[PDB]
């Protein structure tokens, strides 16, 4: 519920994320929430990597 | 044509969708839509108009003093100065979902922002007695999507 | 072609006695080429003649639009006699009908509260003073503010909004500066209702 959402909200507001990524992100998040932290983190990082 | 819920879009574990009673590419599941493609302004027609967009604050009144010696009162959630106008104030206490309320629509206050009143009626043993009443307002403004303001009786 | 509508009376009009309630029929879509048309009202099919009509030109679309009151006393509207007006013009077949009447069935007092500032709100720059006005039938009523006998006209309120019981509660909003919330010795809210004595019931708050 709660840490399932925080995931969602940040992975809608990673900037450098493209559309198929965010798409993926959280279709391959309400699909098994337990990983929403490591599914933070992943595409936390994958942000900083495509940063300009 | 009409837009989904707004509390269906603003969290992840529900399933918003566009009634008729994708960007011009075909979809063939109707009777349901990404939470992300009605962000981002997708036309599906309709779309979800942004415009300004700022957050609410979330106060709880307590049930006015002269109310108190009745058998009934009324708990009282101010939602102030959001953007746009759809909003999804809903009631609990502790943990447990409260539905006997009543809320106003959206109105457009002075500064062009939005107020909304909720108001939560229940016994007055029940205001003395259970310890925790919280109102929780889903807007886009809020981070997480969500906020929880919480009263109890004293 | 061209279409009606029927506005029944202000609710402020019909709660005191020196004014004067109003039915108004306004007509839309009236072709620029014929403007004239002909109303006649009918308080309970009995045909009356004292209806003001002026005939107005709609700048935003090139069209007509009438407008029609006919003024009316007190005991006709609140006993629920049905005022009717025909509207006949050249583009009208054979003419249109409106008909409006106050609804008579139940009727409940109001209660009402003022709800001061939520304990949270204390330090901004503004503060919000509630009114809660619950229980009343039928859903029309009136709520103004004021701050000792100076009116106060930066409220807002919601649409009456049907209970569970089957009432109408109701909540105005006076917003104003956090100085004037402590600077003044009593606010008053003040609604008028048809189940009211005197149509009229003041609440009245301290900080
Ligand atoms: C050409 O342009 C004009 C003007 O354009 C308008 O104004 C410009 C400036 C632009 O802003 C533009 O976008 C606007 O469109 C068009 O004129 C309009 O035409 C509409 C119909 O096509 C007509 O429809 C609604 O009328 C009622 C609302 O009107 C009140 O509120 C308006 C909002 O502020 C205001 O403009 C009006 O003046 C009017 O105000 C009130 O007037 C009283 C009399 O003077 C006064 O006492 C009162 O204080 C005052 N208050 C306020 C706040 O203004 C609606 O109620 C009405 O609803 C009915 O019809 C629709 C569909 O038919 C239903 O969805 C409704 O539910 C309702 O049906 C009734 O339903 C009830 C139950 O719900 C039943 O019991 C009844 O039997 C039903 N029928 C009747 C007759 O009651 C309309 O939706 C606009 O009012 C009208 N405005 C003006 C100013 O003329 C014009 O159409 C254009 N031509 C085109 C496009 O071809």
């Amino acid at each position: 519920n709660k840490e399932q959402q925080n995931a969602f909200y940040e992975i809608l507001h990673l900037p450098n994320l493209n559309e198929e990524q965010r798409n993926g992100f959280i279709q391959s998040l309400k699909d098994d929430p337990s990983q929403s932290a490591n599914l933070l983190a992943e595409a936390k990082k994958l942000n900083d990597a495509q940063a300009p | 044509i009409f837009p989904p819920n707004i509390k269906d879009v603003l969290m992840i574990s529900l399933t918003p969708k566009v009634t008729c009673v994708v960007n011009n590419v075909e979809v063939h599941t109707a009777q349901p839509i990404q939470h992300q493609d009605w962000m981002s302004g997708k036309e599906f027609t309709i779309s979800k108009i942004k415009g300004l967009v700022r957050a609410p604050q979330v106060y709880i009144l307590p049930p006015p003093a002269e109310q108190l010696s009745r058998k009934d009162v009324s708990l009282t959630c101010l939602v102030v100065g959001f953007n746009p106008g759809d909003i999804s104030v809903e009631w609990t206490s502790n943990g447990h979902t409260e539905e006997n309320y009543k809320d106003t629509a959206p109105v457009l206050d002075s500064d062009g922002s939005y107020f909304i009143y909720s108001k939560l009626n229940m016994k007055t043993s029940k205001w003395e007695k259970t310890d925790s009443f919280s109102c929780n307002v889903r807007h886009e403004g809020l981070k997480n999507y969500y906020l929880k303001k919480t009263i109890s009786r004293s």
